DNA sequence: TCGGAAGAGATTCAGAG
RNA sequence: UCCGCGGCGCG
DNA sequence: CTCTGAATCTCTTCCGACGCGCCGCGA
């Protein structure tokens, strides 16, 4: 039905009625012994009507409508990307799920995504009316629906208490690789914007200037089961597609461990001598020393033996105060220098792949949050900026520049003359014009890259 | 000078380049296209006049009877445009045209008339465009989109072998028309011509060529060239041009006035060309194999038997050339075929044809376009005389022939629209010409090619199909009967026309749905450009080519506006100083150069002639002579960028900024910027929505004051004045004396959109921004519009900005707004929600609109008014009723054990139920405005007369004080006009003003002007009285709602939104954010002076997406309200104003040869505190797109500001209280709220509705349903092994009819069971398969 | 209509045991045809499968 | 010539125009091949299992 | 039933036999206007046909 | 009531008889 | 409680 | 000089991401 009374009809019915009404003419033009030739149409018009009714469009001219559109046949209804197989039979809607913009939460663990309240309270309605009544706080399902349309505070226990160990499934799409769906443990927030942890968010190939993202809650308890054992990005540290970690942090937490290893020249409390990391730490917090400034310091390590013990070895070692801070968070068993240079992003994701490799999945995960949370600070201590000033353009540029035109000038009033065929001009202007470019860049990325500083 | 009015904030231009021509008014192509399209024209070019002269007169031949057209008139809309907004109705007039019926007698001349009738047709109703552009269609905007489509002509193409893939080239040349069928002629991989008809089949040429009226030997003779042979006995004689020798090898002797000289087997070069023109030679001997292999040009004939063994296209058989010269015919005609020049293809296409005749090829041809019937000789020769040359079957416009003429150079720049021979056969020579080489292939993509077609040309259009199928209609019922006891009113019926043109306006692809985000977003609408539509291109089709840019789109059309995704390249805007040419061509601006003297004068060029010019660049650097500084000055020609001489230089560019569109050119230091990410800001700015209170951008671009202007939002000043009187809503301005016509009232009244639902549920509202007694002047702003502020684009606000990271909430481009901003209400806006309560006469008993409401609490219903309708005022939440509907269930029969059962139950089960609307989930809101419309016939509810009567009252109420004010003005003129002389003020002072109007002071033309304004004001009164009659009947009276419907009652529900994390904000270069943490003022970082920063950004994306023109806009906002600070403090001291006025006037002296100038000498003092006044909150600072502020500039003005020279700050920490060992950039930035609010966007469903035939649940938030779980996510779980969560995605908790029941059962009862069932879509693909007449079953059972 | 497209005395009845003629209204006579018709006292479940 | 951080004339900027549009006409076209791509393979080796 | 057309013509009755049902058309010259009127349960209903 | 690639059918050319 | 078609819009 | 097979040419058919959001319209 439709507004005012009408029906919209399937296409379906309009063919198998002009099929009918075909059929019926034929019949009756039979069964009052029509001509030969009136029958002879009729039938071919009831052929043709049939053709249209399993696959109008298929040979000649389509059938329309008033709408001056093929109307969709029987075949049509299976073939294409709107057809039954590819629409419903794979790719079905579902139950259960929702969708909201994304958020970036950094105080999260690995494992749990900030899930706004409204969102957890809808998914969770049936779970809450059995735990209702199940406490006996409601009677009838009429009861628990009143009763959580009214938001009696009792059912935000409830619901608390419900989604304590129940994984959720966030999916991304388009969803290139399996990663993009994985299985997180909700906490819950005030407010309406889903939050990830910004690590596993990079494995996301997903971003935060307004990507949505969709939730589904697993309902039996071999589901969640496979959720946790399976899902869980707790798991899906290693990338199918090749063998290294897919787990690595990118922007902020890198700028900040490089600005924390990095040291320099001469800095506030140099050379000074650290009994341990907590005393660098100390010094660092007190303020009597900058990151940057290279001490030496004692340092205990450890190493895997034959046996499988970790082995402890104590020893001065030169470094800086961020590098003994950064240094204090790594796991036991590995070597100090892995940490005792500026760290890139190639450095920390090699120095994850080798906590992976040296050390169970666990203490690698701890180390990643540990990674992530310290990178974080000590990147807004920085103060890292971007000034206009900063962009220096090296001053040779301009001779460079009139030197390349002097020589275009050249080539050109060589051709002037006819010395040259004109191709060959315009290979000798860009072949010049190429090698000046590339004086430019070498000279800018020379002055910017080193500067002079007093020891 | 500055006018009163700007003397208010008058914002710092930075820009060194003059200016020397204003932009034009944006909309200009809408309006005058339009106006073209509906005003009267006697020469009846174009419009109404020419698509009538276009089809009428219409005549009959049996009934010897003509219709014929005197003239069309519009007549006046019933309706104003806010009346047929709120009531849903096109805005539209009736058109009117007077027609001639004529009847001749039955004798010879058949011109003698013997009777005329006459009358005025009501022949249709057509929309008229609003002053501001746009239509107003049933209850909405609508914009029509002009297009940019192929022009008509001929056009010719190559493709560069990937066809045959051999690596030879093939060549194609088309003809388009403005209407009919499409030929085109291609050449083939063996070299054979092709011509084909609207693409259907694949014919040799000479079809045609015979077709028209040329034999076999006519087509040689004209397309080829010949060449003659004599024989005598056994000697054989050519007749030569020396050039015709260039290109073979001469591998025999060849003989030149008696004596032969040839060096064999070498090719004849420019040295043998001389030497047989200087020779002069005229006829040569030549060798029997030289006329072998020489086609037989004609057929020839022998006389001694009467016998022919010639024929056409024939090789030289040695034979037929002996039995010819024997029987006389000693001279022979061949053709001359060239292997470059004069290739042989014509000959080869004769030799290939199938047709030997005229009529047989027309036959076939016929066969060919109509398959499956029997041709016949008189059917072929109309389809194709009807088809080529029936000037109503196919048209090439005046265009077309433009076109057509100047690509065959033709001297001719006019003709009928129709082809001919000539034209057929001169385009298949040009393609020939093209196929040996000695020219080029067309151009489609560039601009000078294809052409705008504007509404004007789309509705005329329409209106002639409208007129064609009237015409069938009328020539029927000449034919079937009489013709003089008729009138041709009955004879036409409007209904097609009708029709045409609002499906046209309602359903057609270019008459999309209009946006209202905000003025800029109106603007950019309406001048938008597609390819796309009507005889345009389809996204799927579209090549990269197309969407690539064209150098002729400079200055034409601007290269960085087009949308983002599938959509690019084929969406485009006008540059800014674009116009149309009456072609359709694009046509840009430039300045006269005159021997190295910009001679300022302005010429209009079009991509062909600035092709065919040099140009020089904008940004030249000039004297005040006009000479050039540079002699190797810059400039582009031909599509190449170059340096060129002083004398060389053509044309001037006329300003910097006309590469770029309106939306480009508001954005500040775009000359910085990446294009990339200048493509995404640009595009953005159009999402912003108007704030709760506006605010002047500090770094525009001046570009503000024409786009705020001319959008249709603010309330501009017609007519120059003082402004008498203000309130929220209304303003009365007094005309001055000078400026008022003769007999007016000399007051002028606006009234504001008070609230408005826009076209995107945002808020329009207009706000006075004057005050009693200022001075206005013509072109003045007298209210704000949304996002407008004294008159200038307002569409964000100011923020103060430090790049920095903190704690990862502005990881990976997130935002972090301080809680401050949230509690000034900085970005909060208003929405307004429309909600429809549509009651029915249904089946079963009527449906009606009541407050009595089954099995509901009284509480709600209180809220209500006994009818059934809430107050307005009243808060309302989700899920509460506001307005209640009631609907009859029917019989419901019970038996007698269940009427009993139902009676302990209770009241249920009754035969009536609720109805009632309710508020959507989640919203809550105010409720601000109720409408009811209802059918005749029907009684008025006590919410519906009460309307009404509040409704006539505030009609009654404005037009009393309409004559209240109109008629003070028309007495205050009587007392100009009395003081003039011949006074008796104190004598009139006694006396009441009609005994002033009535009475006489003197004798001479000021009682005749006294005399004028009293008829006025009779006749004012009168038409007082007849408007509120019109009124009140208009107000009473019915209306025609839809079938079905008794009455309908809409609800306004107006909303507060707040921004919240999650929300979307973005600042105009280009880099948008998600707000993801509100932080306690507290915490946030602090400068040296305790005031906190607002928002903090991450700096990592600059770099990376190059948006380093932003940092700049960063900085100068730290320099602009530095200005402001010091400022606001030298005004809080309460010092001397002389000191404020030198400090500005030096802050306006501080540029560096800007065009600026302004000095504050000539200001009073109090306008200098105004000045100050608004000057408080920040300098405005205005830099062009290309000419802007340099960063010497930027630092002077820093300096002067006492901020740090390089912008950064010490900052330190809140939370802590340290100090960041780093300086940070802190400044100001302009930031915008982007319409993807979160909460329109969070959704979530348990459970609910399914649908009918899947089973499945529903999509989509509004119907509350379910997201879908695509393949992709299906394929990601099977690369897990995750078997059983697929499962239940797929059975249990989509498809299972009753298997989900169980689980939910299960699930309450706190068991996590599962029983999968089998996915009902697979029985509805079995009974499809199975209907499709395929037997398919499942097997062991 | 009988014997149309629709016909519910070959598709079963629209509603779930209610006769097109209104002569039963409840399961108490479930998997009974009308005699006044031909449609049978079933759910409207066989509406989807009868072909 | 000029680098971004002085300004760009206007013959500069838009000859530059053009990488910007090829790029994104080039990725708009890219995404549909990859997903066909996508699917095509899915389809031939999902039978496949340890 | 409505008496008149919108174009006012006048109406004449009629048998929808694929509906088992009366209602109400106009014609003009003889030949049916192509409008039609139904009862829908004491509330007649008019359109094209 | 639009270009590209692959497959099938038809037509043409070369080799063999 | 609903089959869409067209259109913009964001990923 | 003719017949058959193979090769080439012509014509027809298939394909050319996943996901959400609003608006209009619907003989
Ligand atoms: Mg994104
Ligand atoms: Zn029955």
């Amino acid at each position: 039905p439709l507004d005012g009374g009408r029906f919209a009809t399937s296409d379906l019915n309009d063919l198998y009625r002009r099929v009918i009404n075909r059929n019926n003419r034929l019949k009756r033009l039979l069964d009052l012994a029509a001509p030969d030739i009136i029958v002879r149409n009729e039938k071919r018009m009831l052929q043709e009507a049939v053709d249209a009714l399993l696959d109008n469009g298929r040979r000649g001219r389509a059938i329309t409508g008033s709408n001056k559109r093929p109307l969709k046949s029987l075949a049509d209804m299976i073939k294409g990307k709107q057809g039954r197989f590819r629409q419903n039979l794979l790719g079905k809607r579902v139950d259960y799920s929702g969708r909201s913009v994304i958020t970036v939460g950094p105080y999260l663990r690995l494992h749990q995504c900030g899930l706004p309240k409204k969102m957890a309270l809808e998914l969770f309605k049936p779970f809450i009316y059995g735990k209702l009544e199940l406490r006996g706080l409601a009677t009838t399902i009429k009861a628990a629906k009143k009763m959580v349309e009214r938001e009696e505070a009792v059912v935000w226990d409830i619901l608390d208490e419900v989604i304590r160990e129940h994984p959720v499934l966030l999916n991304r799409a388009p969803t290139l690789h399996r990663l993009g769906i994985q299985a997180f443990e909700p906490v819950l927030i005030e407010g309406k914007a889903i939050q990830l942890h910004p690590l596993v968010c990079a494995a996301y190939n997903a971003d935060f200037d307004g990507d949505q993202m969709a939730v589904h809650v697993p309902l039996t308890l071999e589901a969640q089961l496979e959720a946790r054992a399976l899902m869980m990005s707790t798991n899906n540290i290693l990338s199918p597609a090749n063998g290294e970690p897919i787990i690595v942090p990118s922007q902020d937490v890198v700028l900040g461990l490089y600005y924390m290893t990095r040291d320099c020249v001469n800095a506030k409390g140099e050379g000074m001598v650290l009994t341990g990391p907590k005393e660098a730490e100390r010094l660092y917090r007190s303020g009597l020393a900058s990151l940057h400034a290279r001490v030496k310091v004692r340092i205990t390590e450890y190493e895997k033996d034959a046996n499988g013990e970790l082995v402890a070895k104590t020893s001065l070692k030169d470094t800086t105060v961020g590098r003994a801070i950064l240094w204090m968070i790594v796991p036991k068993g590995l070597p100090y220098s892995i940490v005792n240079q500026a760290l890139g992003k190639k450095a920390i994701s090699k120095m994850l792949n080798t906590c992976y490799r040296i050390l169970g999945l666990k203490p690698t995960v701890i180390f990643a949050d540990q990674i992530m949370y310290t990178g974080f600070a000590y990147a807004a201590r920085s103060g890292a900026s971007v000034g206009i000033d900063d962009m220096v353009i090296p001053e040779k540029k301009h001779e460079i520049i009139s030197e390349a035109e002097a020589e275009v000038a050249e080539i050109q009033e060589q051709f002037q003359s006819g010395l040259v065929t004109a191709g060959e001009r315009y290979n000798k202007v860009i072949d010049i014009w190429a090698a000046a470019n590339d004086r430019v860049s070498k000279a800018m990325m020379d002055n910017l890259q080193t500067e002079t500083v007093i020891n | 000078v500055y006018s009163y009015t700007e003397k208010k904030r008058i914002r710092k231009d930075f820009g060194k380049r003059p200016q020397v021509l204003d932009v034009p008014y944006l909309l200009s192509i809408q309006l005058d296209s339009f106006q073209k399209f509906i005003e009267q024209d006697p020469e009846g070019q174009y419009g109404l006049e020419a698509a009538f002269r276009s089809v009428f007169p219409i005549q009959s031949y049996s009934g010897n009877s003509e219709l014929q057209y005197v003239s069309y008139r519009l007549g006046e809309p019933v309706f104003d445009v806010q009346e047929c907004q709120i009531r849903g109705v096109t805005y539209s007039a009736p058109l009117r045209v007077k027609l001639r019926l004529v009847i001749y007698e039955r004798e010879a001349p058949e011109g003698t008339v013997k009777d005329i009738k006459e009358q005025e047709v009501y022949m249709g109703e057509i929309p008229l465009m609003t002053d501001n552009g746009t239509f107003v269609i049933n209850g909405t905007e609508r914009v029509i989109v002009s297009q940019l489509h192929r022009s008509p002509g001929v056009f010719f193409d190559s493709d560069k072998g990937k066809t045959h893939s051999s690596g030879k080239v093939l060549y194609n040349a088309r003809i388009i028309p403005y209407r009919g069928s499409w030929l085109d002629f291609e050449f083939d991989p063996k070299d054979n011509l092709f011509v084909r008809i609207d693409r259907r089949r694949k014919l040799p040429a000479t079809i045609i060529l015979r077709a028209l009226n040329y034999t076999t030997e006519q087509i040689l003779d004209l397309f080829f060239e010949k060449v003659i042979f004599e024989i005598r006995d056994n000697k054989l004689q050519m007749e030569l041009v020396p050039e015709r020798l260039r290109g073979e090898t001469a591998s025999f002797d060849i003989e030149a006035n008696g004596k032969v000289y040839v060096e064999k087997g070498r090719r004849i070069t420019a040295r043998h060309i001389r030497q047989l023109e200087k020779d002069d030679v005229k006829l040569i001997e030549v060798p029997v194999e030289y006329i072998a292999g020489k086609v037989v040009a004609k057929d020839y004939i022998d006389e001694s038997t009467g016998e022919l063994i010639c024929a056409a296209n024939m090789e030289l058989s040695l034979d037929l050339l002996a039995k010819l010269s024997q029987s006389g015919h000693k001279r022979i005609e061949t053709l001359f075929t060239n292997d470059l020049d004069h290739g042989p293809y014509i000959s080869e296409t004769l030799r290939v044809d199938p047709t030997n005749d005229r009529l047989s090829a027309l036959v076939e041809i016929y066969r060919m376009m109509r398959p499956g019937e029997p041709p016949t000789r008189e059917a072929a020769e109309s389809l194709f005389e009807n088809l080529f040359f029936s000037e109503d079957r196919y048209d090439l416009s005046a265009v077309g022939r433009m076109k057509f003429n100047r690509s065959l150079l033709r001297e001719e720049i006019e003709g009928s629209g129709i082809l001919s021979k000539d034209d057929i056969i001169d385009v298949m020579k040009k393609l020939i010409d093209i196929r040996n080489g000695k020219g080029e292939v067309d151009d489609i993509d560039h601009l000078g090619n294809r052409r705008i077609r504007s509404v004007g040309e789309m509705a005329e259009n329409q209106f002639r199909v409208g007129l064609v199928r009237v015409e069938r209609a009328v020539k029927e019922r000449l034919s079937l009967g009489d013709l003089d006891t008729l009138m041709p009113q009955d004879m036409i019926n409007a209904k097609p026309i009708s029709a045409a043109v609002k499906e046209f306006f309602g359903s057609s692809q270019l008459s999309q749905f209009m946006d209202q985000n905000n003025p800029l977003s109106e603007i950019t609408h309406k001048r938008r450009i597609s390819a796309l539509g009507p005889g345009g291109l389809t996204r799927e089709r579209a090549g990269f080519e197309v969407r690539d840019v064209h150098p002729t789109h400079y200055g034409r059309v601007c290269p960085i506006e087009t949308p983002e995704g599938p959509n690019i390249g084929l969406i485009n805007s006008l540059s800014v100083y674009a116009q149309t040419n009456e072609y359709g061509f694009l046509e840009t601006p430039y300045r006269k150069v005159t021997d190295g003297v910009v001679t300022d004068e302005i010429h209009y060029l079009s991509a062909i002639e600035e092709g065919n010019y040099v140009i020089a660049q904008a940004n030249s650097n000039l004297d005040e002579e006009g000479h050039f500084v540079e002699d190797l000055v810059t400039c582009r020609s031909k599509g190449e960028s170059s340096l060129f001489s002083r004398d060389q230089v053509d044309y001037m560019d006329v300003s910097t900024q006309q590469v770029v569109s309106v939306g480009a050119s508001l954005i500040p230091f775009l000359e910085h910027d990446d294009a990339n990410r200048a493509l995404m800001g640009a595009n953005m700015q159009r999402q912003a929505v108007p704030t709760l209170r506006a605010d002047k951008p500090l770094v525009g671009t001046g570009m503000e004051r024409a786009v705020a202007v001319d959008s249709g939002v603010t309330a501009v000043a017609k007519r120059g004045g003082v402004v008498q009187y203000v309130d929220a809503s209304r303003i009365v301005i007094k005309v001055n004396e000078d400026e008022m016509y003769p007999g007016e009232a000399g007051i002028d009244i606006y009234n504001l959109t008070k609230y408005t639902r826009s076209n995107q549920n945002t808020c329009i509202n207009q706000m006075p921004c004057v005050s009693l007694g200022e001075p206005v002047e013509r072109g003045d702003v007298l209210a704000d519009g949304p996002s407008t502020d004294l008159g200038e684009l307002a569409l964000g606000q100011n923020m103060r900005v430090a790049f920095m990271p903190w704690n990862g909430y502005n990881f990976e481009d997130s935002i972090l707004v301080s809680e401050r901003v949230v509690q000034e209400d900085r970005f909060t806006t208003i929405h307004i929600q429309e909600l429809a309560c549509v009651s029915r006469d249904t089946k079963l008993g009527p449906e009606e609109i009541t407050a009595d409401i089954p099995n509901v609490g009284e509480a709600a219903l209180s809220k209500l008014d006994e009818s059934g309708i809430v107050y307005i005022g009243a808060e309302v939440t989700g899920g509460d009723i506001l307005v209640g509907k009631v609907t009859p269930k029917g019989e419901t029969q019970l038996t007698p054990e269940e009427k009993l059962l139902r009676a302990i139950f209770g009241e249920k089960a009754s035969d009536v139920k609720d109805s009632s609307l309710r508020v959507p989930n989640g919203v809550s809101g105010t409720v601000i405005d109720v409408q009811v419309f209802t059918r005749d016939g029907v009684e008025k509810d006590k919410r519906a007369l009460e309307i009404e009567e509040m409704q006539l009252k505030q009609a009654k109420k404005d037009l009393s004080e309409e004559l209240q004010i109109l008629e003070a003005g028309l007495f205050s003129r009587i007392r100009a006009v009395l003081v003039a002389g011949g006074v008796e003020a104190e004598k009139l002072d006694k006396l009441p003003r009609d005994r002033w109007l009535e009475l006489g002071l003197t004798d001479e033309e000021k009682q005749n002007q006294l005399e004028q304004l009293a008829e006025q004001y009779d006749e004012l009164k009168h038409e007082f009285e007849k408007k509120l009659e019109a009124k009140r009947r208009k107000i009473t009276q019915g209306d025609d709602l839809a079938p079905g419907v008794l009455k309908i009652v809409k609800v306004y529900l107006a909303v507060k939104r707040r921004i919240q994390p999650g929300d979307k904000m973005a600042g105009r270069h280009g880099n948008k954010g998600v707000i993801s943490k509100i932080n306690p003022i507290e915490d946030m970082p602090y400068d040296e002076n305790g005031t906190p920063v607002d928002i903090v950004l991450n700096p990592l994306g600059v770099p990376s997406r190059m948006n380093i023109g932003q940092i700049l806009e960063t900085h100068l906002g730290m320099a602009a309200k530095g200005i402001g600070d010091k400022i606001n403090a030298m005004l809080k001291q309460q010092q001397e104003v002389a000191k404020l006025r030198e400090f500005i006037q030096r802050a306006y002296d501080l540029g560096a040869d800007v065009r600026q100038k302004v000095d504050l000498s000539t200001f009073s003092d109090e306008e200098v505190m105004r000045l100050a006044e608004n000057l408080r909150k920040g300098m405005p600072i205005a830099t062009p797109v290309f000419d802007g502020a340099k960063e010497a500039e930027i630092k002077e003005l820093l300096k002067l500001g006492d901020l740090p020279t390089s912008g950064q700050i010490r900052l330190y920490d809140g939370r802590t209280g340290e100090q960041f060992e780093r300086p940070v950039t802190v400044g100001y930035m302009y930031m915008l709220k982007l319409n993807h609010l979160v909460d329109d966007k969070m959704h979530a469903r348990s459970t609910g509705s399914y649908s009918l035939v899947t089973q499945q649940p529903l999509g989509g938030k509004a119907q509350f349903g379910g997201q879908r779980f695509g393949e992709m996510e299906v394929w990601a779980l099977e690369a897990y092994g995750a078997a059983y969560t697929l499962q239940e995605m797929l059975t249990v908790k989509s498809d299972d009819v009753n298997g989900r029941t169980k689980m939910y059962k299960n699930i309450v009862d706190g068991n996590h069971q599962m029983e999968p069932g089998m996915p009902e879509s697979f029985n509805v693909l079995l009974k499809e398969i199975r209907s499709l007449g395929i037997n398919i079953e499942l097997e062991d059972e | 209509e009988r014997d149309g497209l629709f016909c519910a005395r070959i598709f079963g009845p629209v509603k779930d045991y209610e006769c097109l003629c209104g002569k039963y209204k409840r399961l108490k006579h479930r998997g009974v045809i009308c005699e006044k018709c031909g449609v049978e006292v079933t759910q409207t479940k066989v509406r989807r499968e009868r072909m | 010539t000029a680098n971004f951080r002085e300004g760009l004339n206007v013959l500069q900027y838009f000859i530059s125009t053009h990488g910007a549009r090829k790029g994104l006409a080039d990725t708009a076209l890219k995404t549909a091949n990859s997903g066909y791509l996508t699917r095509r393979l899915v389809d031939v080796a999902q039978d496949l299992v340890v | 039933a409505p008496q008149q057309d919108p174009e006012g013509n006048k109406t004449m009755v009629r048998f929808s036999r694929k509906t088992k049902q009366q209602y109400v058309s106009s014609e003009k010259d003889g030949k049916a206007t192509g409008w039609s009127a139904f009862y829908v349960d004491g509330k007649w209903v008019e359109g094209k046909k």
